[PDB]
């Protein structure tokens, strides 16, 4: 209250400093349709609690890093809900993680048990698994930009992120989308 | 399992050295069509600057040619895998299943054996190229102006000498903790550490 | 070197010999003490002191003591000690842009 | 003990000089494609040449890959030979 | 009682488990010695291989095999990453990141690996007056040649590490059963690491270089030479520059 | 006449007479020695 | 070869020369490095003459190149080097 | 040193350096390697080739269907993808010629 | 040399004062599109280029 | 007349603030805090200039 | 011509040095000789 | 360059233009007879035995203005 506090530290000592995560998480999922939050899909703190915790770390150093990597964050844990396959993978490696007495012995596979044997010696992809490096790659470009980081970042993550950078300021509004 | 393997490793150093007799023999008996003469394919220092200085830029395209001869003998003689590969079996380009086994083909580079060039012959053809371009100024004469002339920039802007010349060890001084700085900071005491 | 010009009507190499003095001089007056106008004021954030002779691995000559360039080293008190001497930051490429032109101005007065 | 001359990061990353450096890799690059391309060019229309000299080659010996623990020039039946293979074919 | 934390040895024997399976798996790799976690509870971690004079520094080494000692150093990170989740990754695999880099960057930069780069000689390994045992020899680039080649590295860096995520993938019951040993055992041998492997049904990578694939009687889209360009954009006192000095 | 009227830096230099291009080649080899 | 200086002026402040010797000097030696290339006996093994050092280095050294575009180095790619 | 007999030297090459390799099936693959080899251990003291303005020159040597003039320089086989059904050139045919004497 | 120069179109200064994809050419792999190799003026690749060839080529733009 | 010099003085006048005269300046150096705090307090004085 | 280096001298048969130094390579350096000497002969008050 | 025709240039006369070029450094940055540059002196020897000779510390706007000036004498030569 300022019995103290100088009054120049006592006006930003009430900060109210934005610690946590699941508050900002939960103003990301309020923009899709589907969700609805409790205490079409129906989601509890303890499932999102867990998923953020395996996908993006600690739950309580949003201001040490930032509010756009916490944006970008929370944008990936949106997608890794909306669909089981991969939420109830991640509740199994968070709970093998933690290690109570409903550990299961191991998490679930991330390959289907049929793509399993579609790459197994006894299949046919089996060969696919012999062959370069330049048949493996995720990515191609024929426009190489004067930027690394239009390199080595997503258009998301770019847009999100270029505002951190050290270039000036006709520099800075050059990168993502020209709609500037 | 070991024959296959060592008939791709013969069969590439046959065809290397090959084509590079071949090449040596074509350029030095038959491009000028008394007696039959073999090269000996060595570049010295002081033959890399009389080409550099005095011949034109077909003299220097041959000597490349000489050079590259075993890796283009290489090339033409190898069996690209992939359809083999892809043969005797059936986002990313092996997830393409459309196609045809013809067009299918060329979404990647071919499974060649030996690719890759050898070091060698990489220094000896930029050392040639890069004396030609920076000891003869053709077509830009106004790059002469910033040589020999130091524009101090990465430094202390008005620094006395050293104990060889001064005995003052002010700048020594200073220079420990930079290197310190270095270790603790940037670079660590090894390859591969993260810090010290 | 200005004479010989207003002379001869032509350049010479005379002028090489005197700048460089003027130079040294011009530099000593913008920097080390403080006589221009560097900053609104002509304190300036970084200048360089002279250290001694004792420092040089030296010599004696058997001559007389220069006119003018020994003779106002008088007033300078070089530093002796080795730690205790100051050297500030060095500028930053965009001040030391104004201040050799604060050299220039002075020169060309 | 800091670089103080940048000069451009807005459409490059350019520092005080280095104003020759596109230039000199343009000329490097082109010329070396050239070799290797009019290289090419020459082999393709020789292959059967290659063949017999390499038949040839393999019969009379030559050091395996791992047999080397520690081909600058040919022997003289390689020269006979190779001046031959360049005759017949 | 255990000195060490759960988690702590659950990352650590992971990471080992993932490391050594991708080096069995992978052909012509060296031999797995050891696999200890945490040996005499200090806080370490290591898999050890045999070391073989039979080796002759002189052969040269051909492409697939840079690749795969690239994906043998990247299967450590990817497999905490696939079994603990991306959050719980440490900086624990560090060295073989460094690694791995090492060797991306010499294939395009020393051996003319890069249908982009070419034939042009940019870096040389060099030894030490004998700390490491060596450093590099290195070239000053301009802003184009830099970012054409480092395209190139970003490209065989994340193709690796896909191929090491998939390689992972297929043998899921046979990391299974080596990391549970490793929590068991706390440090195992190469004949044990071969062992618990076999019995788990570990699925080799092909090989091939060493099959016949010839017959004898006894029994449009992309294309991948696609020319490239790099964008940029001087300002005109820049241009202006470049003419006085172009002449 | 006066073709030095007539001289350009951008186009190329150039003088009077039709370009002497006299040359000849042995092999490397022989040009080397 | 048995052991000019301008160290010595610019940072210990001697000066134990009269000013007309040291302008004598400067005289000299433009004149000297400007007009004494290839002129025999008057141009020689001299190193105050830049050509003759330029002419060393274009013939012994490989092609030296130009400054780097990165950071923490001096101005190519390498650190300060030692002081002694 | 080492030496291998001319059998095992011509199943080390096999279809060697002919150009439209990979396109061709294993078993004329097969075939060909051992004939051109059984000329090349046998007759290896005579063996000429052809004269080459016989049919190297017109090239002969390999022959295009979309590319029946040669203004590929002889490249047609890379440099020119293959045609889609009912477009023009469709089928596409392609030759490749030895000739020995 | 006071009045010498060159002028800024390249002139001394004394004191006072599209490829032809028409045949074959018009059949490789992607000829006229944005995706094309550099051509010369009569429709071949640019250093003597040829899809074969194991190195790319440089597009302008 | 003749007794003067084309001598180029750098910072003079106009040239006395944050580009200094320079012209490639803004395209190699994001622009400092008190350079911005400086340009804020004239912007506001000149605004004045024709309300006082 | 040092310890190495060197590529400056002609007449040595040595695989640096030509023997008789091409004819292409004597119009150059006469050229060049010529060049020169007609300037300094039409400047005013050089040296003889 | 007139006679032999621009491409068939030799190295021959790469020594001679660094000797014309050191002379306009001299005449712009050590004798003052530069005309936007005046009379001040910017060189200095390097004190060494890559290589280098000259060493000068002025910022990067005043060696644009002086290598300028240094150009348009070469060209006029």
């Amino acid at each position: 209250g300022g019995e103290g506090l100088d009054g120049a530290a006592a006006a930003a000592v009430v900060e109210e400093a934005g610690n946590e995560f699941l508050p900002l998480l939960k103003e990301v999922l309020g923009q899709v349709p589907g969700i609805i939050l409790t205490g079409e899909l129906r989601l509890d703190d303890a499932t999102l609690a867990a998923v953020s915790r395996t996908l993006m770390g600690r739950l309580d150093v949003v201001d040490l890093i930032g509010r756009n990597t916490a944006v970008e964050a929370a944008e990936r844990v949106r997608d890794a809900l909306l669909h089981p396959e991969t939420r109830e993978r991640l509740l199994a490696m968070r709970r093998w993680v933690e290690g109570g007495p409903g550990a299961p012995e191991f998490p679930p596979s991330p390959l289907s048990p049929e793509q399993t044997a579609a790459m197994s010696p006894s299949g046919p992809l089996y060969g696919n698994l012999a062959l370069n490096l330049d048949w493996w790659r995720r990515r191609q470009d024929n426009v190489i930009s004067w930027s690394a980081m239009e390199i080595l970042m997503s258009r998301r993550q770019v847009d999100l992120y270029k505002q951190d950078a050290d270039m000036t300021e006709g520099a800075i509004a050059k990168l993502g989308p020209p709609p500037a | 399992k070991k024959s296959f393997k060592k008939k791709y490793k013969d069969k590439a150093i046959i065809y290397y050295e090959v084509g590079k007799f071949v090449l040596n023999y074509f350029l030095n008996n038959q491009l000028t069509q008394d007696i039959t003469i073999f090269g000996n394919d060595f570049l010295n220092l002081k033959t890399i600057n009389y080409l550099s200085l005095y011949n034109s830029k077909n003299k220097i395209l041959l000597q490349l040619m000489l050079i590259f001869g075993g890796k283009i003998s290489q090339l033409l003689s190898s069996k690209n895998l992939v359809k083999s590969l892809k043969q005797a079996s059936i986002g990313m380009p092996l997830g393409q299943t459309h196609l045809l086994p013809k067009a299918l083909s060329v979404l990647a580079k071919p499974m060649i054996f030996s690719d890759g060039y050898n070091n060698q012959n990489l220094k000896t053809a930029t050392t040639l190229l890069l004396s030609f371009i920076h000891k003869r100024y053709l077509y830009r004469k106004n790059l002469i102006v910033p040589k020999l002339l130091s524009f101090a920039d990465g430094n202390i802007l008005d620094e006395p000498p050293s104990p060889p010349f001064s005995s003052l060890l002010i700048p020594a001084k200073r220079f420990e903790n930079y290197k310190r700085f270095f270790r603790d900071t940037l670079t660590g005491d090894k390859m591969g550490q993260r810090k010290s | 070197g200005f004479a010989v010009r207003t002379a001869l009507g032509e350049e010479t190499n005379f002028t090489a010999a005197d700048i460089k003095r003027a130079t040294r001089m011009a530099k000593k007056y913008v920097f080390y003490y403080g006589f221009s106008e560097a900053g609104g004021a002509g304190i300036t954030t970084w200048a360089n002191q002279p250290y001694s002779g004792d420092f040089v691995i030296g010599q004696q000559r058997a001559r007389k003591v220069v006119s003018t360039d020994a003779m106002d080293a008088f007033a300078d008190w070089p530093t002796v000690s080795e730690d205790f001497r100051f050297d500030a930051p060095s500028p930053s490429d965009v001040t030391w842009h104004r201040y050799t032109d604060e050299v220039r101005r002075v020169l060309k007065g | 003990p800091k670089r103080r001359r940048w000069l451009l990061n807005n459409g490059s990353w350019n520092f005080w000089f280095n104003f020759d450096k596109l230039y000199s890799e343009e000329i490097v690059t082109t010329w070396i494609l050239e070799s290797l391309i009019q290289t090419y060019k020459y082999l393709h229309k020789n292959t059967e040449l290659l063949d017999f000299v390499t038949n040839k080659f393999i019969t009379l010996g030559y050091i395996a890959p791992e047999n080397a623990n520690l081909q600058s020039e040919l022997l003289s039946t390689k020269e006979i030979i190779l001046t031959n293979s360049f005759k017949r074919f | 009682p255990d000195p060490i934390p759960p988690q702590l040895r659950r990352a650590v024997s992971v990471y080992e488990a993932g490391k050594a399976l991708l080096a069995y798996i992978t052909p012509d790799y060296e031999e797995i010695a050891r696999v200890s976690v945490c040996p005499l509870n200090v806080l370490t971690g290591f898999t050890l291989f045999v070391e073989d004079e039979d080796k002759n520094v002189n052969a040269i080494l051909t492409r697939s095999e840079l690749e795969g000692r690239m994906v043998v150093h990247l299967a450590g990170r990817c497999a905490e990453k696939l079994v603990m989740g991306e959050g719980q990754m440490t900086g624990m695999g560090s060295p073989d990141l460094f690694h791995a880099n090492l060797i991306a960057r010499e294939m395009i930069m020393s051996m003319g690996m890069g249908r982009r780069t070419g034939p042009i000689d940019l870096l040389r390994v060099a030894a030490t007056s004998e700390g490491d045992p060596f450093y590099y020899h290195t070239t000053d680039m301009s802003t184009e040649q830099a970012r054409v080649a480092l395209a190139e590295v970003v490209e065989l860096l994340d193709a690796a590490e896909a191929k090491a995520m998939y390689g992972l993938a297929i043998n899921w019951r046979a990391l299974q059963a080596l990391t549970q040993a490793l929590l068991d055992r706390g440090t195992i041998t190469g004949k044990e690491v071969a062992h618990i492997l076999e019995s788990n049904g570990v699925i080799h990578f092909p090989d091939p270089y060493t099959t016949g694939f010839g017959w004898d009687p006894d029994g449009h889209g992309w294309h991948w030479n696609m020319p490239f360009s790099v964008k940029t954009e001087l300002p005109d006192w820049y241009k202006k520059e470049v003419e006085r000095y172009s002449y | 006449s006066n073709w030095w009227a007539s001289i350009n830096r951008k186009t190329g230099i150039r003088g009077p007479d039709p370009a002497p291009a006299e040359e000849h080649t042995n092999g490397p080899a022989r040009d080397i020695i | 070869r048995r052991p000019n200086g301008s160290f010595k002026e610019d940072f210990f402040g001697s000066q134990r020369d009269e000013v007309h010797e040291k302008n004598q000097v400067v005289y000299q030696l433009t004149r000297h490095a400007i007009t004494h290339y290839k002129k025999p006996f008057k141009g020689d093994y001299s190193l105050a003459i830049p050509t003759n050092l330029y002419v060393t280095d274009l013939f012994l050294k490989l092609p030296t190149q130009s400054i780097s575009n990165l950071t923490n180095v001096e101005n190519h790619n390498l650190s300060i080097k030692n002081k002694i | 040193t080492e030496s291998y007999p001319a059998a095992v030297a011509n199943d080390i090459i096999g279809m060697g350096s002919w150009r439209l390799k990979d396109d061709v099936d294993p078993v004329i693959e097969f075939l060909v390697a051992r004939l051109e080899g059984c000329w090349r251990e046998i007759l290896d003291t005579d063996l000429c080739l052809y004269p080459r303005e016989k049919w190297k020159e017109q090239g002969w040597d390999l022959v295009d269907s979309m590319d029946p003039h040669q203004e590929l320089e002889g490249f047609s086989y890379a440099d020119i993808p293959d045609p889609a059904k009912g477009e023009a050139g469709y089928p596409r045919l392609q030759l490749e010629n030895r000739v020995y004497c | 040399t006071t009045g010498f120069g060159w002028d800024p179109d390249g002139s001394l200064r004394y004191p006072f004062k599209t490829p032809d994809l028409s045949g074959a050419r018009g059949k490789t792999w992607f000829a006229g599109t944005a995706y094309d190799a550099p051509r010369n003026a009569d429709g071949t690749f640019k250093h003597g280029w040829h899809w074969n060839m194991p190195f790319s080529v440089k597009t302008e733009l | 007349a003749a007794a003067k010099l084309d001598m180029t003085i750098f910072t003079e006048g106009a040239n006395s603030r944050w580009p200094y005269g320079i012209e490639w300046l803004d395209d190699a150096y994001p622009k400092p805090y008190w350079v911005q705090q400086q340009e804020a307090e004239a912007a506001e004085a000149q605004a004045k200039q024709p309300a006082a | 011509t040092a310890g190495d280096g060197g590529g400056l001298v002609g007449g040595e048969g040595v695989e640096g040095s030509p023997d008789p130094i091409p004819p292409q390579l004597r119009r150059a350096v006469s050229v060049y000789e010529a060049g020169k000497a007609l300037l300094a002969y039409i400047t005013p008050d050089y040296e003889e």
